[PDB]
């Protein structure tokens, strides 16, 4: 079986910047009509893969030009050669000229980009939550950069880390941040005990934490 | 408009069989290959095998031998994959693929099954709204089972500025949320509704963002 081997894993690029992944076949990969049939694919986060390279170097239709393959025998490249946001995302080397057909183990390509603050907020539980008896309270701290981030809640000024659940995007296709969600849930009894609540975003950007909270009354 | 159309979910009981569904249409069913492939949540690709929906002849990958069988309906235009006693293992990410002749063997990928095996009955999600010159609205999807959910903001005429944050497990339930950014005079004064589906559930949510008083 026909084994493709990608390197990096993963890739770092600045934006405008080139980018190069390789993928080696352990064995020769002509198929008996004397085509070549290596791929490229590029799967976005939440999406299926889609195909860029057929056939070692040709341009699916639609796919723009800063994509190009390269390559032969058993050492095959692709070239970005002036990458941007959309570009993110895991790309796949694939060979379908012999059975059984295999793929890459991927690279993931990663942009960086300027540092960036987070916008935060924060949301009330709603009125249709609590008739159900559940209140939970949401923090988005969105479109910062790097990845690190730290939340911390409050309750009337107490630190409070049980039943607070935490998700981070993928990196953004427009705009190369992050963001993520805070959620900390609890019981009608317990939100309605207690009046203040915050959400503090520490972050790489600033040695003070962005405080954003509300009052259960009004 | 090549077109290869998977259903968004399968729950499926440990030890059952699936049978997968890949509807094909904008071309003739007949003239291309059809390929599968799994996924394994955040890993990777592996090719399953393909067939001829002319000749009905296939070609598997060994590994999956004993796992799947590869069928067409030519009069539906729908390829299908059944997939055997099932296990742990098996969740993943199903994909249809549609080959191109002598050029590719994936130039249209359907949207994928996401197969979860479980014993666990299906949940559908409670859809909650967030509300208070940019303002930030969003929807807190909570409780469901299992993956995955759509979310949708207008009905997809709202794309920019929005985040849909993967979920999170807890309590054997899976939560989501989304946010959305726009202009402060759009919202209150027009709608700003998110849509929620969960497939395995077929549930559809329309959950508008009404101002708190």
């Amino acid at each position: 079986e026909l084994v493709m081997t990608q390197t990096p894993p993963s890739l770092p690029v600045s934006l405008g910047d080139q980018a190069s992944i390789s993928c080696r076949s352990s064995q020769s990969i002509v198929h008996s009509n004397g085509d070549t049939y290596l791929e490229w694919y590029l799967q976005k986060p939440g999406q299926s893969p889609k195909l860029l390279i057929y056939k070692v170097s040709n341009r699916f239709s639609g796919v723009p030009d800063r994509f190009s393959g390269s390559g032969s025998g058993t050492d095959f490249t692709l070239e970005i050669s002036r990458v941007e946001a959309e570009d993110l995302g895991v790309y796949y080397c694939f060979q379908g000229s012999h059975v059984p057909r295999t793929f890459g183990g991927g690279t993931k390509l990663e942009i960086k980009r300027a540092d960036a603050a987070p916008t935060v907020s924060i949301f009330p539980p709603s009125s249709e939550q609590l008739t159900s008896g559940g209140a939970s309270v949401v923090c988005f701290l969105n479109n910062f950069y790097p990845k690190d981030i730290n939340v911390k809640w409050k309750i009337d000024g107490s630190e409070r880390q049980n039943g607070v659940l935490n998700s981070w995007t993928d990196q953004d296709s427009k705009d190369s941040t992050y963001s993520m969600s805070s959620t900390l849930t609890l019981t009608k009894d317990e939100y309605e005990r207690h009046n203040s609540y915050t959400c503090e975003a520490t972050h790489k950007t600033s040695t003070s934490p962005i405080v954003k909270s509300f009052n259960r009354n009004e | 408009q090549v077109q290869l159309e998977q259903p968004g979910a399968e729950l499926v009981k440990p030890g059952a069989s699936v049978k997968l569904s890949c509807k094909a249409s904008g071309y003739t069913f007949t003239s291309n290959w059809i390929n599968w492939v799994k996924q394994r949540p955040g890993q990777g690709l592996e090719w399953i095998g393909h067939i001829s929906p002319g000749s009905s002849s296939t070609n598997y990958n060994e590994k999956f031998k004993s796992k799947a069988t590869l069928t067409v309906d030519t009069s539906s235009s729908t390829a299908y994959m059944q997939l055997s006693s099932l296990t742990s293992d098996d969740s993943a990410v199903y994909y249809c693929g549609r080959e191109e002749t002598v050029r590719a063997s994936f130039g249209n990928w359907g949207q994928g099954t996401l197969v979860t095996v479980s014993a666990a009955k299906t949940t559908p999600p409670s859809v909650y709204p967030l509300a208070p010159s940019m303002v930030t609205l969003g929807c807190l999807v909570k409780g469901y089972f299992p993956e995955p959910v759509t979310v949708t903001w207008n009905s997809g005429s709202l794309s920019s500025g929005v985040h849909t944050f993967p979920a999170v497990l807890q309590s054997d339930l899976y939560t989501l949320s989304s946010s959305v950014t726009v202009p402060s005079s759009t919202w209150p004064s027009q709608t700003v509704t998110c849509n929620v589906a969960h497939p395995a559930s077929s549930t559809k949510v329309d959950k508008k963002i009404v101002p708190r008083d």
